[PDB]
RNA sequence: GGCGCAUAAAGAUGAGACGCGUUUUAGAGCUAUGCUGUUUUGAAAAAAACAGCAUAGCAAGUUAAAAUAAGGCUAGUCCGUUAUCAACUUGAAAAAGUGGCACCGAGUCGGUGCUU
């Protein structure tokens, strides 16, 4: 039985469907498990697989980066008491355990409640004369006296957990710290970054300004009136308005497509800045770093600012005084208060719920709250000054422990705590014998190479123990090889290239890579020497040229730079027409920049020999972050360098990954040619082309040779090769879910191998659909071609952005008000008949893009050719249209089309584009997909290494099945139901095995695997229609669909009519029956059975919700350790169920309390899990339930499907509630005219669909009232909302007589109140009906499970009803 | 206003926020779970109302109907009315 | 679909560190009014509150300790929210195995015939 399958590859859905040669669907009945009446159901092969998405791994990976620093810190602490163990001991000895009792209630405490000094008298004479530790702190860096114990580890032990960024790298000094070097090294990098429009900033005093209190805001404009002038809103300015704590905009700054606002207190800003730099290019990362340093310069200036006992006191002192603010502006303003307001002085200080006082302090609030809240009330009080330049200066009542913290240099701490240590060396001699071990605890950090400190027991890391014993701070030296594990963490850190696996790829700031980037913007310039008219690709005499020129001069090189300074200066050419650099590069030389002015040695940099050398430079400087590794690796360097540079070149730092390698650069060559891909960009002849040829170049080797690495060594399993991939996680799950849907498919059908295997993948996408994101760029092509005309259109007619996406006012705001074939002026109110032709027609590519449809009054005024555009018309306007080119209405290749009357007609290179843009795929991952798909179904062999290719391979495009969906009609509304995605891949294996029918002579270009290389520079004919049944050629018209029609139009109204049941000349088989396939694929889509399995899971994740919430006593909080109350102390609450256990057991009933058998829901937590597993009948026991019976513990997961009366079918959602789980047969006229209904405005083509669907719209009124019908007495059946039933259907029969599209539209909406999943909510006209849900669960204990097999293929069906 | 807008304060508000959809998938149905439990909460996108305008659209009050058991997390999207319109 | 310049881009991934935030407790609340409690002189009320309670008015009000997914054993200054998954058949797992074909019609698949 000859058969095939069609796929289709979403992220949330894998489309399944089986075919024959005649293209009827195959139905099978099959055998039915467990306990029914009936043992067969008949149903039709053809179906989806419904899943949720594939999560990344970020959450995991910094949930584990928080319990290993919390786990750090509390060694810190452990490290800590294990030097001060004993002499603590020697004085009082349940001090540390009082430290570790600190949480409990005083009943479950077995200590004094007070654990600093353990009576009430020191306690409370403690806080009066130290209220914070900071006072205590600042006593201990200023005394002389002896102090206490306890005192001191107090306040160690404070100074341990709280260290602030090593993130600076040195001491404190102005080379790093101080706001003058590092403003102008922001100077230097902004004035040396740009060449152009030099700055100064020489004579002001940023320190002056920035460093003083005043107005945030207010500073802002004064270093703007310092400087000379950029703006308010400068890049510059708002660079440094950013780097202050203001968030201001950059989107007109760079003239981007949204708003770009960045906080650098938020948590956003290390990725949305990403987002931010792939919108403008990694040039500018480096200046956004050195505004994030000089903002953290601002912030240290900001938290130090006292200056006069500065010897060891640089922080505590300024506390306090921050304290003492706090204090006397406390009580001036409840002075304030009291004086003029005896009212809501109890609504600020007794509150605790309105942002006020008492929720600053006590309550839950912050900073920006209060301030908000007090601003108005405090600027209504009556005499009130010199309290609002707190307010502005976020000087009033802020507290210590801020968000500002992160500012912190370590060495504050260091030293503040060596002063101590200094005054404290004499009184008690073990820190005197420890404070190396002191200080070394605090400045230890973990290298980025190291990794975490496993024994083999981590799936992450890679340590390697030069001694053994314990991995202590005192002695790190002692263990680590960091040659043999930093060497592994150079190769567990680098990437293997998918174009050249088995080697690792380069940085990204390699010479080499530079070269391969600079060399591949200059291929593709195809310059115009005023005189020959040709385009002509450049020379490596003119590139290697222009390269010993401009791009060893600067790195921003303009267009009037390049043809100045080059073409006039060496060249002596006036006017230079270089097509194709625009303005600027999107390549530069910038690390030869920087190492260039580093050592300035040009020979050094142009040696062929030191170029390893410094890919060892790139490569250090790439990766390794602690600086004693990146110095050492470069003492083998030690003899190129006399230390002068080296004093600065530990500093400079790369980040980033080449997406290529050496390997596939200067590695592998052409055996015919002896080059390498250096050398093919250097010498390319007179077809210099781009790195995308040099690889699908399918007359060269290199496709081959690519190709002959791609296969994999000694290969794993499915597993790993699906880990190889790249892409999204859920993309990923798409492709395992299909290779397992294919597998138990084909163990189906008989365990026979199929035949074709069509795919269809393509997502991802976040781009907001283009509804407005298109209109402010077209928008903005109106603005540059009215800029460069200035004839103002937008003077007599401003128009909209709502009716800027229709594409007849947008043609005709294009074209300048004059039409294109003949010389004339398009009216402005006759713009409805007046008419959109195309360049080339709708027979050899299907494109309806701005580069092909044009706007006119008549289709004739073209000229009288299916061809090209007539020489009536080109030669005819040859000037307008040139105006149109040198004003850039216009692309090159658009130019070329409007041009193309130039070529004569369309030519054996024109149609091999046209026939080549079909059907090329062009996606890698898709390409991995059949190799995966190609592994498992082909494996017979023969004597020699002959894959014996029995299964084909096809992969369509979505453009094809698509135009074809929308031509015939067979339409497609994403919103009735979830039966689309199988209809989408039924059609792509009708497409798909209709081009293996029709077509088998070019397999080799949209199959993967070796078939024949006859291509259409024979299969195309050179003139005329072939002969009937003796066509060699494939056809003339480019378009691979025509013989699925009857009328193929002409641009002249000319029907090309092809024959009716379409075979193959070579073959003398059919291919087409036009007379039944269209009733037959028509009645499959009808098929009201489509299998629908949303796949079960086992629920994983986090333990509950994470919010701590205050001590209530409610019984369903979760204690966070099992020694704690969850009344006394609080928890969590809302844990996550994995799965829902069904039991049958008894339960002790009534006062009595006798055994009542019951059978009843349980849910489960995560956080129960493996207590579950380990034992479940005495989890169940301890849960409170006698006489388990063991083989009726049924496991039911989420997702899992039961069955009630009328085929109810209800899925669990969880143990608290249901969804639902029916669908809806529809017939296909019902949303053919749904879609026609809702595409009324939009219809998009010929006046003849137009005018036809437009009235076949206007026929069938009958069929709104049949489809509220539908779901009327289909609803009372499945769903049961019995009000919201009534509501929308007397909603409905109150706008009967609304205007028909809209109207329609609220009935699209209507359809959500049947769909699968969870209950929704949706909005018929104006009356939004509330959406309702069934809590309950009593029902599903009367009811029929069902398990489902991965395709539903194999349903057991068990009843709970018939067990005891 | 924006997609992440609602992803990363409705994140930051401890609740969980995956959402699933992309081409040719036309559909956006995001999940709330306002307990986590299977009283999930969604919301789709159709073609005339992006998924912003129909959660403001569909929360300017606060919990006021039927069910008595998610009236807090509305009381969670009141605060998240105001915040986008006035930053 | 965006073909967005006919071209087609960019991808999972894992190591370091801060800063919060949250929660419980320590941060003795003071005075006046009224109440429950034992004393006190008492054949019973009767202050001495030492306490607790509530209500008013006052008084201060910034910080610390601990934990930060339950915990696990392999006990490491490691790991625990990723991916992975119907059922039954064995198998510790790893895994492997488990179900006829044509024809007719379509309201969630049903019916007919044959092979058994």
């Amino acid at each position: 039985k000859k058969y095939s399958i069609g796929l289709d590859i979403g992220t949330n859905s894998v489309g399944w469907a089986v075919i024959t040669d005649d293209y009827k669907v195959p139905s099978k009945k099959f055998k039915v498990l467990g306990n029914t009446d009936r043992h067969s159901i008949k149903k039709n092969l053809i179906g989806a697989l419904l899943f949720d998405s594939g999560e990344t791994a970020e959450a995991t990976r910094l949930k584990r980066t928080a319990r290993r620093r919390y786990t750090r810190r509390k060694n810190r602490i452990c490290y800590l008491q294990e030097i001060f163990s004993n002499e603590m001991a020697k004085v009082d000895d349940s001090f540390f355990h009082r430290l570790e009792e600190s949480f409990l209630v005083e009943e479950d405490k077995k200590h004094e409640r007070h654990p600093i000094f353990g009576n009430i008298v020191d306690e409370v004479a403690y806080h009066e004369k130290y209220p914070t530790i900071y006072h205590l702190r600042k006593k201990l860096v200023d005394s002389t006296d002896k102090a206490d114990l306890r005192l001191i580890y107090l306040a160690l032990a404070h100074m341990i957990k709280f260290r602030g960024h090593f993130l600076i790298e040195g001491d404190l000094n102005p080379d790093n710290s101080d706001v003058d070097k590092l403003f102008i090294q922001l100077v230097q990098t902004y004035n040396q970054l740009f060449e152009e429009n030099p700055i100064n900033a020489s004579g002001v005093d940023a320190k002056a300004i920035l460093s003083a209190r005043l107005s945030k805001s207010r500073r802002l404009e004064n270093l703007i009136a310092q400087l000379p002038g950029e703006k308010k809103n400068g890049l510059f300015g708002n660079l440094i308005a950013l780097s202050l704590g203001l968030t201001p905009n950059f989107k007109s700054n760079f003239d981007l497509a949204e708003d770009a606002k960045l906080q650098l207190s938020k948590d956003t800003y290390d990725d949305d800045l990403d987002n931010l730099l792939a919108q403008i290019g990694d040039q500018y990362a480096d200046l956004f770093l050195a505004a994030k340093n000089l903002s953290d310069a601002i912030l240290l200036s900001d938290i130090l600012r006292v200056n006069t006992e500065i010897t060891k006191a640089p922080l505590s002192a300024s506390m306090i005084k921050r304290y003492d603010e706090h204090h006397q502006d406390l009580t001036l303003l409840k002075a304030l208060v009291r004086q003029q307001l005896p009212e809501k002085y109890k609504e600020i200080f007794f509150d605790q719920s309105k942002n006020g006082y008492a929720g600053y302090i006590d309550g839950g609030a912050s900073q920006e709250e209060f301030y908000k809240f007090i601003k108005p009330i405090l600027e209504k009080m009556d005499g009130t000054e010199e309290l609002l330049v707190k307010l502005n200066r976020e000087d009033l009542l802020r507290k210590q422990r801020t968000f500002d913290n992160g500012s912190i240099p370590h060495q504050i701490h260091l030293g503040e705590l060596h002063a101590i240590l200094r005054r404290q060396e004499d009184f008690y001699p073990f820190l005197k014998d420890n404070r190396e071990k002191i200080e070394k605890i605090l400045t230890f950090r973990i290298p980025y190479y190291v990794g975490p400190l496993a024994r083999g027991n981590s799936r992450f890391a890679w340590m390697t123990r030069k001694s053994e014993e314990t991995i202590t701070p005192w002695n790190f030296e002692e263990v680590v090889d960091k040659g043999a594990s930093a060497q592994s963490f150079i190769e567990r850190m680098t990437n293997f290239d998918k174009n050249l696996p088995n080697e690792k790829v380069l940085p990204k700031h390699s010479l080499l890579y530079e070269y391969f980037t600079v060399y591949n913007e200059l291929t593709k310039v195809k310059y115009v020497t005023e005189g020959m008219r040709k385009p002509a690709f450049l020379s490596g005499e003119q590139k290697k040229a222009i390269v010993d020129l401009l791009f060893k001069t600067n790195r921003k090189v303009t267009v009037k730079q390049l043809k100045e300074d080059y073409f006039k200066k060496i060249e002596c050419f006036d006017s230079v027409e270089i097509s194709g650099v625009e303005d600027r590069f999107n390549a530069s030389l910038g690390t030869y920049h920087d190492l260039l002015k580093i050592i300035k040695d040009k020979d050094f940099l142009d040696n062929e020999e030191n170029e390893d050398i410094l890919e060892d430079i790139v490569l250090t400087l790439t990766l390794f972050e602690d600086r004693e590794m990146i110095e050492e690796r470069l003492k083998t360097y030690a003899h190129l360098f006399d230390d002068k540079v080296m004093k600065q070149l530990k500093r400079r730092r790369y980040t980033g990954w080449g997406r290529l390698s050496r390997k596939l650069i200067n590695g592998i060559r052409d055996k015919q040619s002896g080059k390498t891909i250096l050398d093919f960009l250097k010498s390319d002849g007179f077809a210099n082309r781009n790195f995308m040829q040099l690889i699908h170049d399918d007359s060269l080797t290199f496709k081959e040779d690519i190709q002959k690495a791609q296969v994999s060594g000694q290969g794993d399993s499915l597993h790993e090769h699906i880990a190889n991939l790249a892409g999204s996680p859920a993309i990923k799950k798409g492709i395992l879910q299909t290779v397992k849907v294919v597998d138990e498919l084909v163990k189906v059908m008989g365990r026979h191998k199929p035949e074709n295997i069509v795919i269809e993948m393509a997502r991802e996408n976040q781009t907001t659909q283009k509804g407005q994101k298109n209109s402010r760029e077209r928008m903005k092509r109106i603005e540059e071609g009215i800029k460069e005309l200035g004839s103002q259109i937008l003077k007599e007619h401003p128009v909209e952005n709502t009716q800027l996406q229709n594409e007849k006012l947008y043609l005709y705001y294009l074209q300048n008000g004059r039409d294109m074939y003949v010389d004339q002026e398009l009216d402005i109110n006759r713009l409805s008949d007046y008419d959109v032709d195309h360049i080339v027609p709708q027979s050899f590519l299907k494109d309806d893009s701005i580069d092909n449809k044009v706007l006119t009054r008549s289709d004739k005024n073209r000229g009288k050719s299916d061809n090209v555009p007539s020489e009536e018309v080109v030669k005819k306007m040859k000037n307008y249209w040139r105006q149109l080119l040198n004003a850039k209405l216009i692309t090159q290749r658009k130019f070329d089309n409007l041009t193309k009357a130039e070529r004569g007609g369309l030519s054996e290179l024109d149609k091999a584009g046209f026939i080549k843009r079909q059907l090329v795929e062009t996606r890698q991952i898709t390409k991995h997909v059949a190799q995966i798909l190609d592994s498992r179904m082909n494996t017979k062999y023969d004597e020699n290494d002959k894959l014996i290719r029995e299964v084909k391979v096809i992969t369509l495009k979505s453009k094809l099945v698509s135009d074809f969906r929308k031509d015939f009609q067979f339409y497609k509304v994403r919103e009735i139901n979830n039966y689309h995605h199988a209809h989408d891949a039924y059609l792509n294996a009708v497409v798909g095995t209709a081009l293996i029918k029709k077509y088998p002579k070019l397999e080799s270009e949209f199959v993967y695997g070796d078939y024949k290389v006859y291509d259409v520079r024979k299969m195309i004919a050179k003139s005329e229609q072939e002969i009937g049944k003796a066509t060699a050629k494939y056809f003339f018209y480019s378009n691979i669909m025509n013989f699925f029609k009857t009328e193929i139009t002409l641009a002249n109204g000319e029907i090309r009519k092809r024959p009716l049941i379409e075979t193959n000349g070579e073959t003398g088989e059919i291919v087409w029956d036009k007379g039944r396939d269209f009733a037959t694929v028509r009645k499959v889509l009808s098929m009201p059975q489509v299998n629908i399995v949303k796949k079960t899971e086992v629920q994983t994740g986090g333990f509950s919700k994470e919010s701590i919430l205050p001590k209530r006593n409610s019984d369903k909080l979760i204690a966070r350790k099992k020694d704690w109350d969850p009344k006394k102390y609080g928890g969590f609450d809302s844990p996550t169920v994995a799965y829902s256990v069904l039991v049958v057991a008894k339960v002790e009933k009534g006062k009595s309390k006798k055994l009542k058998s019951v059978k009843e829901l349980l849910g489960i937590t995560i956080m129960e899990r493996s207590s579950f597993e380990k034992n479940p009948i005495d989890f169940l026991e301890a849960k409170g339930y006698k006489e388990v019976k063991k083989d009726l513990i049924i496991k039911l997961p989420k997702y899992s499907l039961f069955e009630l009366e009328n085929g109810r079918k209800r899925m669990l959602a969880s143990a608290g509630e249901l969804q639902k789980g029916n669908e809806l047969a529809l017939p296909s006229k019902y949303v053919n005219f749904l879609y026609l209904a809702s595409h009324y405005e939009k219809l998009k083509g010929s006046p003849e669909d137009n005018e036809q669907k437009q009235l076949f719209v206007e026929q069938h009124k009958h069929y709104l009232d049949e489809i509220i019908e539908q779901i009327s007495e289909f609803s009372k059946r499945v769903i049961l909302a019995d009000a919201n039933l009534d509501k929308v259907l007397s909603a409905y029969n109150k706008h009967r007589d609304k205007p028909i599209r809209e109207q329609a539209e609220n009935i699209i909406h209507l359809f959500t109140l049947t769909n699968l999943g969870a209950p929704a909510a949706f909005k018929y006209f104006d009356t939004t009906i509330d959406r309702k849900r069934y809590t309950s669960t009593k029902e599903v204990l009367d009811a029929t499970l069902i398990h489902q097999s991965i395709t539903g293929l194999y349903e057991t069906r068990i009843d709970l009803s018939q067990l005891g | 206003m924006n997609i992440n807008d609602l992803i990363r304060e409705i994140k930051n508000k401890d609740y969980t926020v995956k959402l699933s959809g992309t081409d040719s998938n036309s559909i956006t149905q995001l999940i709330i779970r306002v307990n986590n439990d299977g009283n999930e909460y969604v919301i789709s996108e159709s073609e005339n109302e992006s998924i912003v305008e129909k959660f403001i659209s569909a929360f300017k009050n606060g919990w006021n109907q039927e069910y008595e058991d998610e009236e807090e997390f509305y009381n969670d999207m009141q605060t998240i009315t105001l915040k986008s319109e006035l930053n």
